[PDB]
């Protein structure tokens, strides 16, 4: 698809079994979801936003589908204020931006 | 190092 | 231009005859740019994101450069930890999200 930017970039995603909507987020190193469990080992991470950091549980080879495409990679977890989609997984999908 | 820049207007 | 999301997509920026380096993102409403002086008066705004709130200051109808795309609009002023480019000029400057 091509989407525009007059409203914030949301898709739906599945992850863990769950649906849930995500902001696809092209100033987002990693991808950040709300609390839920994942399967797997995780290692604790602090990241930065505007605000400063937050704590967050890193999950690594997670598979997600965005909007209908499928692809792997981290996933952390903990008290973002939005789920994002971050680069780390907007590469797998084919993700540009164009002006 | 990871910083991640979702952003709204309180 | 066409830009691929394997490293942050930082463009030049030029504001008040300044070049700088600000990144394009679309998890954004706005445009928040570090410290610097701009002209005439300003209003207050709280940005929300990852970490918390920060107060700006709000100027409106700022003539803003990015990566060479003319843009007029509104710049947020304040302590956020990099310059960002959000929807409000990604928009001015016809920019989509593809895949
Ligand atoms: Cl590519
Ligand atoms: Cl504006
Ligand atoms: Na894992």
């Amino acid at each position: 698809p091509q989407i525009t930017l007059w409203k914030r970039p949301l898709v739906t995603i599945k992850i863990g079994g769950q649906l849930k909507e995500a902001l696809l987020d092209t100033g987002a190193d990693d991808t950040v979801i709300e609390e839920m469990s994942l399967p797997g080992r995780w290692k604790p991470k602090m990241i930065g936003g505007i605000g400063g950091f937050i704590k967050v549980r890193q999950y690594d080879q997670i598979i997600i589908e965005i909007a209908g495409h499928k692809a792997i990679g981290t996933v952390l977890v903990g008290p973002t204020p939005a789920n994002i989609i971050g680069r780390n997984l907007l590469t797998q999908i084919g993700a540009t931006l164009n002006f | 190092v990871s910083f991640n820049x979702p952003q709204i207007t309180a």
